[PDB]
RNA sequence: UGGGAGAGGGUGGUGGAAUUCCCGGAGUAGCGGUGAAAUGCGCAGAUACCGGGAGGAACGCCGAUGGCGAAGGCAGCCACCUGGUCCACCCGUGACGCUGAGGCGCGAAAGCGUGGGGAGCAAACCGGAUUAGAUACCCGGGUAGUCCACGCCCUAAACGAUGCGCGCUAGGUCUCUGGGUCUCCUGGGGGCCGAAGCUAACGCGUUAAGCGCGCCGCCUGGGGAGUACGGCCGCAAGGC
């Protein structure tokens, strides 16, 4: 599973400000992780459709949070885009 | 030869066995409701059982048996009587016990029994 | 005449405690139902699950023969 | 890191030399899986319900034992290979829940 | 951030009950089956009983008008990996939402391919009864299949025969699961009876089939017919 210490990690990381906890850019990078970790379950795990029914929830509600990110704020699109790895 | 024994009562819904045993299991008699002269549908009958279980009972006591403690297998319409004919026989019924085999869910049963 | 009303504290989650568990099964070794028994849905189910998890160790018995 | 009750029931006609030996490989196993001991329990000789290798009392041994989750699958093999050893059952420990 | 319940899913192990088979013991005149029988099995020693061993499949009691899941579906127990969902705090972002033609994924059973496995059951098949006949219903056998891995197939009374989202409109009662000021109040599920309203009627009725808004799918007399032709998909059966 996924640990309060990395979870608190990335949150630092990725936090535009001490106190933030729901901006997009901290959304998109929990959602990054638990996709990351959720993918590779699934490489081993190839029967898993419940299981990928939810990866398929979480891409989507990513990529609505990427587009709006990008309709709002495209200098900061393009640097979460670039440290996360996101494009493809 | 031995004064105390087993009586196993194998009550199916077509016939009743009555087997007696030594205190290891191993038969010394038995009788079923076809060994007394009986054929078809009539070897279910609760009389049949009845002269089964006096049958074999009889022939304990012919080998000098005095008491036997009863087991019973079965649902069938003969138990009751089989039981009680061996309860006043002339053998000594300390204890009677049901061991009918029921699977924990085991396998598929026939058409008929689904 | 209930099990649960018959009995001080205990944990329901122990499955070790042979004599209290013990109380909660039939002459033939079935677990009882609410009825019987008296405790709660979730309370029933936490008790399935340990005597079933005694039955494995060997403690409880899985069925005993009837005796008239 | 995690907290695990495991309980082994062994061969009961065997003698103290032979159970300290026993006890001896299953604390070097222990150590071999990284699992570290908090609580030992030594309920001795108990009578089962059903036989156990056709033997009607088994000799019990109760361990709170705490290791990574991903040994326990293993060490638990491990404590099955023994021909002396009879049962070996594993659980994550549970807070109590207690009735009235 | 802190907690909860759960047959939600995948992988690896292992517990007993029971059926069958084999070995040994003991023992004898039938067993089995039906409405009644017969085929069948059995003195070359069956059935019933005791002990030992092997193997496969399914998990009794708990257990439910119970729970989980988007649906299909999910039930011994243990461990690991993983999805959804609920409550409390009212902390952060700041309309980032709803629906969705095509696309993609999933999708009971049966079926198909290649390996494995095979106890029980059992399409086809064989025999016995029944009957005017009995290609059935009942009985004795019996092969695929049912099980496992991988790959296909993509259908159903796949049903609540009720698309999804949001708001508004008396209550009473039963139940599962949370929080609290634990008499009682306040969330989230599952049922029953009923205001107003609706309906051809049956019935529905805060889990709407009421009152409204948004988006999608579908209908236009019965048969011909989910057929033909064309096209696409499939190894085939066949599907759209
Ligand atoms: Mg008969
Ligand atoms: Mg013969
Ligand atoms: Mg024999
Ligand atoms: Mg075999
Ligand atoms: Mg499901
Ligand atoms: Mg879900
Ligand atoms: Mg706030
Ligand atoms: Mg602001
Ligand atoms: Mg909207
Ligand atoms: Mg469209
Ligand atoms: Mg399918
Ligand atoms: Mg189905
Ligand atoms: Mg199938
Ligand atoms: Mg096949
Ligand atoms: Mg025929
Ligand atoms: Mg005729
Ligand atoms: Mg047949
Ligand atoms: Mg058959
Ligand atoms: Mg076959
Ligand atoms: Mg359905
Ligand atoms: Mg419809
Ligand atoms: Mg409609
Ligand atoms: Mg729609
Ligand atoms: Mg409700
Ligand atoms: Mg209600
Ligand atoms: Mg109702
Ligand atoms: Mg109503
Ligand atoms: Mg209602
Ligand atoms: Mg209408
Ligand atoms: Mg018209
Ligand atoms: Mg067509
Ligand atoms: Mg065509
Ligand atoms: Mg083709
Ligand atoms: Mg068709």
């Amino acid at each position: 599973p996924i640990t309060k210490e990395e979870k608190q990690k990335v949150i630092q990381e990725f936090a535009r400000f001490p106190g933030d906890t729901g901006s997009t850019e901290v959304q998109v990078a929990l959602l990054t992780l638990r996709i990351n970790r959720l993918s590779e379950h699934l490489k081993v795990h190839k029967k898993d459709h419940h299981s990928h029914r939810g990866l398929l929830m979480m891409v989507g509600q990513r990529r609505r949070l990427l587009r709006y990110l990008q309709r709002e704020d495209p200098e900061r699109y393009r640097a979460l885009i670039e440290k996360l790895g996101i494009r493809g | 030869q031995v004064a105390s024994g087993r009586a196993y009562i194998h009550a199916s819904y077509n016939n009743t066995i009555v087997t007696i045993t030594d205190p290891d299991g191993n038969p010394i008699t038995w009788s079923s409701g076809g060994v007394i002269g009986y054929k078809g549908s009539r070897k279910g009958t609760p009389y049949a059982a009845q002269l089964a279980a006096l049958d074999a009972a009889k022939k304990a006591m012919a080998y000098g048996m005095q008491s036997v403690d009863v087991i019973v297998r079965g649902t069938g319409a003969g138990r009751e009587q089989a039981i009680r004919a061996l309860q006043a026989s002339g053998l000594q019924v300390k204890s009677i016990v049901d061991d009918t085999p029921v699977p924990h869910n085991g396998c598929r049963p026939k058409k008929k029994f689904r | 005449a209930k099990v649960k009303a018959t009995l001080g504290e205990f944990d329901l989650r122990d499955y070790r405690n042979v004599e209290v568990l013990k109380r909660f099964l039939s002459e033939t070794g079935k677990i009882l139902p609410r009825r019987r028994t008296g405790l709660s849905a979730k309370e029933q189910r936490i008790l399935a699950k340990t005597i079933k998890r005694a039955r494995i160790l060997g403690l409880l018995p899985f069925t005993e023969k009837l005796v008239r | 890191m995690r907290r695990y009750e495991v309980n082994i029931v062994l061969n009961p006609n065997l003698d103290q030399s032979q159970l300290a030996l026993e006890k001896e490989i299953i604390q070097r196993a222990l150590e071999n899986y990284g699992a570290r001991v908090e609580k030992v329990e030594e309920l001795g000789l108990r009578r089962l319900a059903y036989p156990i290798a056709k033997d009607p009392q088994g000799y019990f041994l109760w361990y709170q034992v705490e290791m990574p989750e991903d040994r326990v699958n293993d060490l638990a093999r491990e404590l099955r290979i023994r021909d002396n050893v009879r049962r070996v059952m594993v659980v994550k420990s549970q807070e109590p829940f207690l009735a009235n």
